[PDB]
């Protein structure tokens, strides 16, 4: 993306937050900035246009400014419901095209941090019998909603055969995700253990399973 | 005014997709319309725009020569056609209307999005495997029981436990789309360990696109 935003920002209810948008002379330098807000699994909505103008339907606690080749979105009096993804956007004169920022996930801590609950399943005997093997790592009830997953065969990193979902909001307002490691029934049996390691806010939860 | 888009699409690699956007509640011909896509877990990506009043169209460089945006001025519908599809084109495609004739203006009305999935797979029912605990049941104690709903296409599959009687402790997770072009998901129910000696747990999987219904008994083993 030609426009640069911090990928993640956190705030507490009642507090003020700012999300910046770094551009260049061909875009933000010359053109006006637009801001969109997007909640999971739904379309973005227009938040700010022409740098500082607000659609009627937008709370006035939202505001924008433009600083040379940079622009900023400010939210005063953060509410729990502002927890969303925010994008800046500008026309670019060199490209003859519209460009967005990479997005900012804004976390509004209207609830305590929660480490991920991790459930790791070994291949079922049924699956092994039919000559296949899948390790299933289920990750739930964590907040904020980002984790990273790493797999270990014994003590050494596996990279190949890993498929991980993006996180998704639960009913109770916390997040879930899952990661799958597919392998040959022989790779499975040659190792004493495999491990699913899930790092959340710089701390890891691990689970481990064995062919026994 | 509302922008309404056509339904989800599944397409083979190399094929073309045409997504429709209609403005219900009056014409959107007097304003610019852009197409923006979002690959899963990624950010908004402008594909191009059209402004029929000027009879002008513009495209992002990265899609030049592959995407065609058009407008049926008579029917008040805009379209986006993307050709030579690969799996990198699996995404949600949004239409959005600008506030004036120009692509620089804020996009103030958005369509609901259209999911396009690009996969070489055809319709296929899932294999279902039971996922059992063995040290989970301690001590006690609750235990996680699951069922792996493997390699199906296309979305979506529904899962219940004990023909619907069991709702406490059930979490069905969103599917992963694997590099094979098929989906897999898992459902888990967390149950009191003690109940495993007296209660039977069965996952019921229904995949309508293939008329597959599977019931699996999940039961810690040996």
């Amino acid at each position: 993306s030609a426009l640069t935003q911090p990928p993640a920002v956190s705030g507490t209810p009642g507090q003020r937050v700012t999300i910046s948008c770094s551009g260049s002379d061909s875009n933000i330098g010359r053109r006006s900035v637009n801001w969109y807000q997007q909640f999971p699994g739904t379309a973005p909505k227009l938040l700010i246009y022409s740098n500082d103008q607000r659609p009627s339907v937008v709370p006035d606690r939202f505001s924008g400014s433009k600083s040379g080749t940079s622009a900023s979105l400010a939210i005063s009096g953060l509410q729990s419901e502002d927890e969303a993804e925010y994008y800046c956007a500008a026309w670019d004169d060199s490209l003859k095209g519209a460009v967005f920022g990479g997005g900012t996930q804004l976390t509004v801590l209207g609830q305590p941090k929660a480490a991920p609950s991790v459930t790791l399943f070994p291949p079922s005997s049924e699956e092994l019998q039919a000559n296949k093997a899948t390790l299933v790592c289920l990750i739930s009830d964590f907040y904020p909603g980002a984790v990273t997953v790493a797999w270990k065969a014994d003590s050494s990193p596996v990279k190949a055969g890993v498929e991980t979902t993006t996180p998704s909001k639960q009913s109770n307002n916390k997040y879930a995700a899952s990661s799958y490691l597919s392998l040959t029934p022989e790779q499975w049996k040659s190792h004493r253990s495999y491990s699913c390691q899930v790092t959340h806010e710089g701390s890891t939860v691990e689970k481990t399973v064995a062919p026994t | 005014v509302q922008l309404v888009q056509s339904g989800a699409e599944v397409k083979k690699p190399g094929s073309s997709v045409k997504v429709s956007c209609k403005s219900s509640g009056g014409t959107s011909n007097n304003y610019a319309i852009s197409w923006v896509r979002q690959a899963p877990g990624q950010g908004l990506d402008w594909m191009g725009g059209i402004s029929p009043i000027f009879g002008s169209t513009a495209y992002a460089q990265k899609f030049q020569g592959r995407v065609t945006i058009s407008a049926d001025i008579f029917s008040n519908t805009a379209y986006m056609e993307l050709n030579s599809l690969t799996s990198e084109d699996t995404a949600v495609y949004f239409c959005a209307r600008h506030g004036n004739y120009y692509y620089y203006s804020g996009m103030d009305v958005w369509g609901q999005g259209t999911t396009v999935t690009v996969s070489s797979a055809s319709t296929k029912g899932p294999s279902v495997f039971p996922l059992a605990p063995s040290s989970k049941s301690t001590s006690g104690g609750t235990a996680a029981l699951g069922c792996l709903v493997k390699d199906y296409f296309p979305e979506p599959v529904t899962v219940s436990w004990n023909s619907g009687a069991l709702t406490s402790g059930v979490h069905t997770f969103p599917a992963v789309l694997q590099s094979s072009g098929l989906y897999s998901l898992s459902s888990v129910v967390t149950v009191p360990s003690s109940s495993l000696g007296t209660q039977t747990y069965i996952c019921n999987v229904n995949h309508k696109p293939s008329n597959t219904k599977v019931d699996k008994r999940v039961e810690p083993k040996s």
